[PDB]
């Protein structure tokens, strides 16, 4: 036990999947789809209207007009009123 | 013409007409499926619908 053989060094071993790798740890694309065509979207973007079930409520961190999750959607009749008493229909 | 009651997501509006008949029955004449709430009809002709 005094002594430690077998010193296994690692050099190339974690060299050969790239040099930059080891200083910055890269960056995950998203998944390419066929009826998505070819509009590349990524995972910082989202100019839809998504839906509010049993999913995760986005953050936004800066500028960058986003879409949403509609949570309630709903038409009734327009009723005739303002903010005041002027209401002529004529 | 009409009011829109409450709604979920969108309406749309479907109308059919039908005529009563000489022995008692109704006869169709046309249908119409639209997203405007007025609707027009012309040339109507025979009685009671």
């Amino acid at each position: 036990g005094g002594m430690t053989g077998v010193l296994f060094s690692l050099g190339a071993s974690m060299v050969l999947g790239g040099v930059a790798q080891m200083l910055a740890p890269k960056a995950r694309t998203p998944r390419i789809q066929t009826t998505d065509n070819g509009k590349q979207n990524t995972y910082f973007s989202s100019l839809d209207n998504m839906v509010a079930q049993g999913n995760v409520l986005p953050v936004l961190y800066g500028e960058m007009r986003v879409g949403s999750r509609v949570v309630s959607q709903e038409i009734s009749t327009a009723d005739e009123g303002d903010g005041g008493q002027v209401v002529v229909i004529g | 013409r009409w009011d829109t009651p409450k709604v979920v997501k969108g309406v749309s509006f479907l109308l059919r007409l039908t005529v009563t008949a000489d022995d008692g029955s109704e006869r169709l004449v046309s249908t119409a499926r639209t997203t405007e709430t007025t609707y027009r009809f012309t040339q109507l002709a025979l009685g009671n619908y």
